């Protein structure tokens, strides 16, 4: 069984390698969330320092890929960087040779198209990440498009990412079945923060502290990431129930 | 390293055969047979196709007859994709040797260079051989009408009539039985039709399963036509000869 | 237009007695009008009892000194310690010139 | 070198080329072969830059003969034409181009005719009854133009060969030292051993 | 099984073995560890001593990249000076670029990125090394450490080799009893008894102790090494404590 | 490119791909070769498992590589061909910066030199070919004899063959060529080759191929008519 | 040293068997049904848009694609393969034909493109065959429209109508009881809609199904008047609102 | 299958140790070393009596100076000899002098482990290197395809090489005068041929400063056989 | 096991057996011995003869003036390195007109060796190497190990039976440390520590080289007669 070691099919037509990156994608064992919206894109991804000997501000799954683009990456952190730079370096080259700024559905098919190589060609591996790219484009509006190992990509109303990633999305499903809208309709993107963050502790059950929480925000002309601060005071709204 | 995963495909069994050839050859011959006969006065390649669709679109169609150039023509047993590869290398090399020579390409020079290609795949490159083998149907101006056969093994040899592909034991048996050497065209259609009617893998032999061709003497003298047979011709040509 | 060449000016001297040989050249460097050096020697010990200078264009000059010194070097090397005969040694250099046919040292060489 | 001609007649092809080789001040050499035989019924003539003529003519015969033992097959003379005219014509697009100009002539033992071609350095071929190279035309195509035609014995054909070489003799500056005369025919090539 | 022959396979689980079977490699080498201090950082690492053949002084494994960092590393040496080798390349080249020294969280992805490369392809080994690496860059100090899958973060402390427990649990010890900041000359006595404590685990053979740091007031924000009085005095604070 | 090892030595010290190399040439039809006084022939079986070829297209199963030389073999056709190309290309070669035509030993050397080639480099196997190369050196009357086989060592032979049942007209030739007496006409010679073949090649039909190589590039082929002739003749001399 | 994989990765079993298509062909048999018709006067090419979560927006997710302005092509089997095959099929009509001849490739010569670039994964060092079967449906002025599927061994054949994926064998059935060689491009819609009913276990509606026609002419979508020639794309994706429309009538 | 260039647990090249088997296949190589000059002599091993023995060419010319016996698959020695013979060559035209016969061995060793994934396999053949210099003299060296050669008095490879080594070690002397030692070599040969030692099956050379490396004529080898048999008739 | 197939793979347990196997190759090798005081540094290297009839294999290159190395293993890959390591002295000497430091030439050749270990398709230096050079810091020996692992000493051996040289070198260290300006005193010690590495066998003229370089010692070579007085 040499058809389980490289990205070749098996005879159910199966690329084991392929589904083996997708279970290295829970090894951090880190949830994310992503929502849209009037004006924004909200995420947020859970953030866990276990050692007390790392500084806890180098510690990150969130990374601005350009003045416009943010992305979270549920996977190694190796693997994560490594996405990260290349979505960078993709992003500032498709700027320079077009003459606008690259959006965040044409990174991301990029990007998928990248992870597609490498289940098809033997020397590459797959990258043990999904990538939810996250921008206010300026022809889309508020944007999430989301990478996995298969080098498959979708646009989401919203989206979830982990092991705890089905109670997440059914959530969702069901505020949006419910309030039967593409988003969130909200003006200010803190009150979009807070609706992400409250309907994670609901799906997962737990409570965060400032320190259990990593967000960023998308919107016209800028992707920024909240402090401990900027979520603590989200966090301290969010009590006014 | 990446040595785990390589097959060899150009390595010899102990008993000096290349595996891959072999099971190259092997696959050639579950595809639908083709046939080529040799008259004086011309060339037929007759051609079986695999069982088709009611849906299948008929007419506009060519998967076993191919042209190479105005006075060369083959037919194809194996991976369509596979010979549709070197099809448009043969259609080049023919086209090359145009453009050097201001002269048509001898047949076996075309039909040489397609098997050294072959040839290559089998002794270096660490690739697989292509799953096809060919009948060349062609005119020159120096041996005249030519039946060329060529397989994944590189090798090529000249033929009065010959099949390649399902059946071939069969086909190649009725063929030595019934054919002679001043046979004309006509006749030999009607052989070529007879042995795949005799060799097919379903009761029916029907036109829509059938790609046949003529390399004639017949023009304006002197000069050499090639057809490949309309559905419509393939059925007159098939109630002619009294099979439907 | 860049001239890769230049001419130090100098003058060079051998000549061969019964069971010696001198190699002599005056220590002034020149270029054009103006003495660079009083003292620089251009005449220099190669090893293996060879003596060698290369008068014209000094950095070619100095090149090609460099190279010749360098080719004994190796011939020790790789010829087990063998010393380098005085005709082995013309032989070399004449490469190591010919090495640059079609862009010259730009240099008198005697050994 | 300097001046090579010839003139396709009834049933064969004559090639006349000048033996002289000079450099620059002195005439080295007056018994220069100016051509090679390609294959037993096809030669070529050859004028123009020294040692490219020789490194061309050789390159050109090795090539033909190479195809003759592959196919153990005699190409036409318009074959070698067409093929010796793509070289050529490659060449002038090269980093450093053959100079040569050549005169191909060759039986047809298929068509039982005599072919000549001019092809010039540049890949300029023509099929001709009589041609030349360089300066040879200006003094002889006047002769030929007149004295020419197509149902000509070979005896007619080097007697107005003759007349063309002294008319260059006459009027020439340059002393060429004289033709080597070779006949193409369906029996093959020959040299006409004086002149 | 199979799937731990070849580099770059993922197993079932989602892992790469031979990058779990680099880290043993890494486990099996010699205790090295990093502190961060008030405006620099402190690199300390323990040198077994096969015989007293070994010149003293005189088989250096801390290592300079530019001027303004320290890389030390356990397990697989040469690893460790390939590493490095980059490092300086890559540091070599951002200065040739941007004019200014490389900062320090830019130069831990160059070294992220090239051993994560590692990773990638079975046609190479992964880094037979952990990297504790760091110094003063113009948003003050930084401690990176560095692990053969590419993995890598910023860190109070840090500690690898076989006294990395030992190491690990007396750094947790000074930050939590020096929640302020400790200051260069503090780290660098506390790197050399730490070292001491480690030691435990390699009793067998007496080792020899080296310390560098790059603090921001002590060394002017450059690279050096603790040598000759201030080291005499970290090893006679570190000989007193394992009392 | 393809860089595997695919010859390489066995713990025995054999190199398997040479020595299957080797089967593939026992497999391949009968050839053999037979000095002359003053010329060499070359005989070569072909199989008759099939009939309806045409004759006058399919390759002939002795090439020339100039006009002096020749080569017949044993083994894969396809493989053949790659060697028969390189040794025309090389004897062209030959005359036009040495300006005279290759000796057979040179010829022999060139071709056996290739074949060595493919048993130590990467991404390729050895040829599946054994040559007899025949003919005249230029300007001598001595006639030349070579074997090559796809290790690349290659000697003169008196008399030789290859492929398969080769073994049985070997020990033909062993037992009827005299060196002290080699065949001094034409006729001598070719008939000890259709002799030796006529003790593995079933009927004299279509069966048989012989090529004569006499000095100055001299080289004709039999037509079945003219051998036919031989094995008319032998059959006939059978009755003791 | 990166990439040492030089060698084939679909090679011939002693069967005569290429491993590598046989599974390709497995996995394009578990993809979602899709199907084309022939009509006199046009094609359509449709399929399912089987939705991964229902937060997921299925009309970025394009499973009909336009190859050119007369060409549109859908398939079953592995989407992000056919993505980069969609990629490569638009570039080599530009770069191997319209850069050339100033017009697009006919449909049976940009499906010949399309077939290459497939065997070549199939052959080819280092790479598995693409895990797709396409059907290619398009016009050109001198054939008329006309139906093509490509097999992941790079095999093509031309089609009156037929389907590939899950159903395909069921489909194939209700297509020849239903197919006829006089069909006006509407009653081909209708037919193929039917079809896709069958194969469809969920939702089956505008917004669920992926349906294009290679039919007449568009002015409206061109972009631009004043060229009396250029009468602009055969190739159009119906709305989701145009699809509910013609499942009233059905 | 496993790499071409990995070591045994033993700590030696599998693909060398593999090679010098093939050579022990080999037809026996004889050299003998003496202050006269140095004998290369080598089993011929006709495989059958048709073929042309004199055709079979396993001692060459290098340089005027030095000569070359091979044992082992020979045709993997074309280019070995290829080489040596343009680094003679060569080294002549660079500095106008004859090239050390240890330097011409040096150089061809150097090819020797130039295998793997440059060649695909070592050399199935050894090499006694046998030439004249000024500085060190008489010389034989034995080359492996290893990249390890060894100067040596008297040596043998092939076959026959075991015995012959040990009968070698016997009856070498500083004081052999070379029509000694080309007995000596025609006796050991005889010793351990399968076949009888004739002129046409056994072959001589010799290297001497004066006339340089000459390969004896049938005729010449055949009185040296017969001054052998004589020889040994005696005591 | 599984896992000595090539360099490019690690063992469950994280060692490269392909390195171990190399790294056997050299204790395979005839013993050779280094020891420094603080002017002179000398290697003793026993060469092992084929046979009788065959010369003793050359243990010890030249590299520069100041520098040169003893070798136990595959001699071939001392050849590579030994001209690898020439080159760099070289090069030191012609582009910067600087003698090439012995710590520097260490950290080369390390580095060189690395390489082979790490990717597909090489193999691991199957020899082990003793660098003694007088450079601008005094006298140095190094020893070169082909996992990549260079390590300064007094003195030390590798090779058959080495391991007792370098117990009596591990005593005799504060004896030899001070054999400053006696060149032949240094030498002696070094022969004496060889001896305790023998067995039936024992050091003959022509089966021993020394070596020695120092203040104003170029690097320079002892074979046969010339060391019959060590005997
Ligand atoms: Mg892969
Ligand atoms: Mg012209």
């Amino acid at each position: 069984g040499y058809d389980r070691h490289i990205t070749i099919f098996s005879p159910e037509g199966r690329l084991y390698q392929v589904e083996y990156a997708f279970k290295a994608t829970n090894q951090t064992n880190i949830n994310s969330l992503a929502v849209r919206g009037k004006d924004c894109t909200v995420v947020i991804s859970q953030k866990k320092v276990p050692d007390k000997l790392l500084d806890p501000t180098t510690v990150s799954y969130i990374f601005c890929i350009s003045r416009t683009i943010g992305m979270v990456v549920n996977g190694p952190i190796p693997d994560a960087r490594n996405a990260a730079l290349r979505a960078k370096a993709e992003a500032a080259e498709f700027r320079y040779k077009y003459g606008y700024d690259m959006p965040c559905d044409v990174l991301a098919k990029r990007m998928a198209n990248l992870s597609q190589i490498y289940t098809q060609r033997a020397y590459m591996r797959p990258l043990g990440v999904i990538l939810t790219f996250v921008s206010v484009d300026e022809e889309l509006g508020p944007s999430i498009y989301k990478t996995d190992p298969a080098g498959y990509y979708v646009g989401y109303k919203a989206t979830a990412t982990g092991p705890k990633q089905q109670e997440i999305t059914t959530n969702l499903e069901n505020h949006f079945k419910k309030s039967k809208i593409d988003h969130i309709n909200e003006e200010s993107w803190e009150k979009v923060v807070e609706f992400a963050i409250t309907h994670m502790i609901d799906a997962l059950g737990t409570e965060f502290s400032k320190n259990d929480l990593e967000v960023g925000v998308a919107t016209k002309d800028k992707f920024f990431t909240l402090s401990a601060e900027n979520i603590e005071e989200r966090l301290v709204a969010i009590a006014e129930q | 390293g990446s040595r785990r995963y390589d097959s060899r495909t150009t390595i010899f069994s102990p008993e000096g055969r290349l595996y891959q050839v072999e099971y190259a050859l092997e696959s050639i011959s579950h595809a639908g047979t083709a046939i080529g006969i040799m008259a004086s006065d011309g060339i037929v390649l007759a051609a079986e196709r695999k069982v088709t669709s009611t849906l299948l679109e008929q007419d506009t169609s060519t998967e076993k007859l191919y042209k190479l150039n105005d006075k060369i023509a083959v037919a194809v047993a194996g991976l369509t994709a596979d010979a549709e590869i070197l099809i448009n290398t043969a259609r080049i090399h023919a086209q090359n040797y145009l453009k050097t020579y201001n002269e048509d390409i001898p047949v076996e020079i075309l039909v040489r260079r397609l098997s050294d290609i072959k040839q290559g795949y089998t002794q270096h490159g660490g690739l697989r051989p292509f799953g096809v083998s060919f009948i060349y149907a062609g005119y020159d101006d120096r041996y005249g009408y030519q039946l060329y056969t060529s397989n994944p093994s590189g090798n090529y040899t000249g033929w009065k009539a010959i099949s390649v592909g399902a059946n071939t034991s069969a086909a190649q048996t009725l063929l030595q039985m019934d054919y002679k050497d001043d046979m004309k065209v006509d006749d030999a259609i009607e052989l070529a039709l007879k042995t795949l009617s005799k060799t097919t893998d379903s009761s029916a032999l029907t036109y829509d399963r059938l790609e046949f061709a003529t390399i004639r003497k017949g023009a304006n003298d002197g000069e050499v036509y090639q057809k490949i047979f309309k559905p419509q011709e393939i059925k007159d040509i098939l109630v002619k000869t009294g099979i439907t | 237009q860049f001239n890769p060449y230049g001419d130090n000016g100098g003058t060079i001297l051998g000549i061969a007695g019964e069971d010696f040989a001198v190699l002599a050249g005056d220590t002034r460097n020149i270029t054009d009008y103006s003495i660079n050096s009083r003292y620089e020697p251009k005449v220099f010990d190669c090893g293996d009892n060879i003596v060698m200078s290369a008068n014209g264009f000094a950095a070619d000059g100095d090149a090609l000194v460099k190279r010749f010194k360098n080719s004994v070097k190796w011939y020790h090397f790789d010829h087990n310690d063998k010393k380098l005969s005085i005709n082995s040694a013309a032989r070399n250099i004449q490469h190591l010139l010919y090495g640059k046919r079609f862009f010259p040292y730009y240099v008198h060489t005697i050994i | 070198m300097d001046i090579i001609l010839g003139i396709r007649v009834q049933d064969s092809v004559i090639l006349a080329s000048s033996k002289a080789v000079t450099r620059g001040i002195s005439v080295l050499k007056d018994s220069d072969d100016k051509t090679r035989q390609l294959s037993p019924h096809t030669l070529m003539s050859f004028a123009g830059e020294a040692g490219d003529t020789v490194q061309f003519a050789e390159y050109i015969q090795a090539n033909i003969q190479l195809y003759s033992i592959r196919e153990d097959y005699e190409l036409s003379p318009q074959a070698v034409s067409s093929f010796v005219r793509q070289e050529l014509a490659k060449s002038i697009r090269s980093r450093r181009p053959y100079q040569v100009n050549v005169l191909i002539g060759g039986y047809d033992k298929k068509k039982n005719k005599p072919e000549l071609y001019q092809i010039d350095y540049l890949g300029t071929k023509v099929e001709l009854p009589y041609g030349a190279h360089g300066y040879s035309g200006f003094y002889t195509f006047s002769l030929l133009d007149h004295h020419y035609r197509p149902d000509m014995t070979t005896e007619e054909g080097l007697d107005l060969l003759k007349l063309c070489v002294q008319e260059l003799e006459k009027r020439m500056p340059m002393d060429f030292k004289g033709v080597i005369v070779k006949i193409v025919d369906k029996d093959g090539i020959r040299q006409v051993d004086d002149f | 099984t199979g799937y731990d022959l070849s580099n770059s396979v993922f197993s079932p689980d989602g892992r790469n073995f031979q990058v779990e079977y680099a880290v043993k490699a890494v486990e099996n080498g010699t205790t090295s560890i990093g502190i961060k201090c008030n405006d620099g950082v402190v690199f300390a690492v323990e040198k077994l001593i096969t015989s007293k053949l070994l010149v003293p002084q005189k088989n250096v494994k801390i290592q300079v990249v530019d001027r303004h960092i320290g890389c030390v590393y356990s397990g697989l040496i040469p690893d460790g000076r390939h590493l490095v080798n980059r490092g300086r390349e890559e540091a070599a080249s951002f200065k040739k670029l941007y004019k200014t020294p490389i900062p320090i969280p830019a130069f831990a992805d160059r070294l992220g990125q090239y051993v994560q490369a590692h990773t990638l392809y079975n046609s190479v080994r992964p880094f037979g090394v952990s990297t504790i690496f760091g110094g003063v860059d113009k948003n003050g100090a930084h401690l990176y450490m560095l692990e053969p899958s590419g993995s890598y973060w910023g860190y109070k402390g840090a500690a690898t080799g076989k006294g990395r427990q030992s190491a690990k649990a007396e750094l947790e010890k000074l930050v939590d009893h020096h929640p302020e900041g400790l200051s260069a000359r503090e780290a660098v006595k506390q790197a050399a008894k730490i070292i001491y404590l480690a030691h435990e685990d390699n009793k067998e053979k007496d080792f020899e102790l080296e310390i560098s740091w790059c603090s921001l007031s002590e060394t002017n924000g450059l690279h050096k090494f603790v040598k000759g009085d201030l080291l005499q005095e970290a090893i006679d604070f570190a000989q007193k404590e394992i009392n | 490119g393809y860089d595997r090892a695919l010859s390489i030595f066995s713990p025995d010290g054999h190199i398997f791909q040479v020595e299957y190399a080797l089967e593939a040439v026992k497999r391949g039809t009968c050839a053999v070769g037979v000095k002359g006084k003053n010329c060499v022939v070359l005989g070569c079986e072909r199989r008759s498992t099939l009939k309806l070829q045409d004759t006058r297209i399919t390759p002939s199963k002795v090439s020339k590589i100039d006009s002096h030389v020749v080569l017949s073999f044993s083994g894969l056709n396809a493989d053949s061909r790659i060697l028969i190309e390189k040794a025309r290309v090389e004897a062209q070669s030959h005359r036009l910066t040495l300006e005279d035509p290759v000796t057979v030993e040179y010829l022999t050397r060139y071709v056996a030199g290739v074949q060595q080639r493919y048993t130590q480099s990467g991404g390729v196997r050895p040829f599946g070919v054994s040559t007899l190369i025949a003919g005249f050196d230029p300007r001598d009357d001595e006639p030349k004899l070579y074997q090559t086989e796809p290790s690349g060592i290659y000697s003169s032979w008196s008399a030789q063959t290859i492929g398969r049942n080769s073994k049985t007209v070997r020990e033909f030739l062993e037992k009827n060529y005299d060196r002290k007496e080699p065949p001094a006409t034409v006729e001598e010679c070719v008939k000890l080759t259709v002799r030796s073949l006529l003790e593995v090649v079933q009927t004299g039909a279509k069966n048989i191929e012989i090529t004569v190589v006499k000095p100055d590039s001299d080289i004709v082929a039999l037509s079945s008519e003219e051998i036919n002739q031989y094995v008319t003749q032998i059959e006939q001399e059978k009755q003791e | 040293m990166t990439d040492r994989y030089s060698f084939s990765l679909t090679t011939f079993s002693p069967s005569g068997k290429l491993g590598q298509i046989d599974y390709a062909l497995t996995a394009v048999k578990q993809g979602v049904t899709s199907l084309g018709i022939k009509a006199t006067n046009g094609v359509v090419i449709a399929t399912e848009k089987k939705s991964s979560s229902p937060l997921a927006m299925s009309e970025t997710l394009s499973k009909v694609s336009l190859l050119t302005p007369d060409i549109g092509a859908v398939y079953s089997g592995m989407g992000p393969d056919y993505r980069v095959l969609v990629d490569k099929s638009r570039k080599v009509a530009h770069t191997s034909y319209k850069r050339i001849y100033g017009e697009y490739p006919p449909t049976k010569l940009l499906v010949s493109e399309v077939a290459k670039i497939m065997q070549e994964a199939t052959q080819s060092g280092g790479v598995r065959p693409f895990g797709v079967s396409l059907l290619i449906a398009g016009h050109d002025e001198f054939n008329g429209f006309s139906l093509y599927q490509v097999d992941p061994s790079g095999s093509y054949f031309p089609w009156k109508a037929t389907a590939i994926g899950k159903g395909s064998v069921a489909a194939k059935t209700f297509l020849e009881k239903r197919w006829n060689d006089e069909l006006e491009l509407e009653d081909a819609i209708h037919i193929a809609l039917l079809t896709l009913k069958e194969s469809v276990e969920g939702e089956f509606n505008g917004d669920t199904i992926e349906l294009a026609i290679i039919g007449d002419e568009n002015p409206d979508l061109l972009g631009y008047t004043g060229i009396p020639t250029d009468k602009g794309p055969r190739f159009r994706k119906l709305t989701s609102q145009e699809i509910n429309d013609r499942l009233e009538a059905l | 299958d496993r790499g071409v260039s990995t070591f045994s647990p033993e700590g030696r090249l599998f693909q060398v140790e593999y090679s010098l088997e093939a050579i022990k296949l080999g037809s026996t190589a004889i050299g003998i070393a003496t202050k006269e000059g140095v004998v290369l002599g080598v089993e011929k091993r006709a495989t059958s009596p048709l073929l042309e023995s004199d055709s079979i060419e396993k001692i060459v010319e290098i340089d005027r100076h030095i000569g070359c016996a091979m044992s082992g698959l020979t045709a993997d020695a074309r280019s070995m000899i290829e080489h040596a013979r343009t680094a003679a060559v060569t080294h002549n035209l660079y500095y106008d002098e004859d090239i050390n016969v240890e330097s011409l061995t040096q150089s061809v060793c150097d090819l020797a482990l130039r295998f793997g994934e440059l060649m695909s396999r070592p050399f199935g053949v050894a090499l006694l290197i046998a030439g004249h210099d000024a500085d060190d003299g008489y010389q034989l060296f034995h080359a492996e395809p290893s990249g390890t050669f060894y100067r040596y008095n008297a040596k043998a490879i092939g076959s026959g090489s075991e015995g012959a080594q040990a009968e070698l070690l016997n009856e070498w002397h500083s004081s052999l005068t070379l029509k000694e030692a080309e007995l000596l070599v025609l006796k050991i040969l005889k010793q351990v041929m399968e076949e009888k030692l004739d002129e046409n099956n056994a072959q001589l050379s010799c290297i001497t400063k004066q006339d340089g490396f000459k390969i004896y004529d049938n005729e010449k080898t055949a009185e040296l056989i017969k001054e052998l048999k004589e020889k040994e008739a005696a005591e | 096991n599984n896992y000595d197939g090539d360099t490019v793979t690690f063992s469950p347990t994280g060692r490269l057996f392909q390195v171990e196997y190399a790294l056997e190759a050299i204790k395979q090798g005839s013993v050779t011995v280094g020891l420094r005081s603080n002017t002179h540094a000398v290697l003793v290297a026993l060469k092992r003869n084929a046979d009788e009839l065959s010369s003793y294999q050359k243990k010890i290159i030249k590299c520069d003036e100041h520098m040169g190395l003893s070798l136990a293993g595959l001699a071939p890959d001392a050849r590579v390195l030994s001209n690898y390591l020439r080159q760099q002295c070289n090069y030191s000497s012609l582009v910067f007109n600087r003698k090439l430091a012995v710590e520097r030439a260490g950290h080369l050749l390390c580095d060189k060796a690395q390489k082979n270990t790490q990717s597909y398709g090489g193999r691991p230096y199957g020899v082990g190497l003793l660098i003694i050079g007088y450079d601008k810091s005094g006298a140095h020996l190094l020893e070169f190990q082909p996992s990549g692992n260079v390590t300064e000493l007094y003195g030390t051996a590798i090779g058959a039976r080495s391991q007792g040289a370098k117990t009596y070198l591990e005593r005799t260290l504060d004896t030899f440390i001070k054999i400053d300006g006696n060149p032949d005193e240094l030498i002696k010690a070094g022969v004496e520590a060889i001896s305790q590495s023998l067995r039936d066998e024992s050091l003959t003229v022509d089966n021993l080289s020394i070596a020695i370089v120092g203040k104003d010692t170029p690097f320079t070579i002892y074979d046969g007669e010339a060391v019959a007085k060590y005997i």
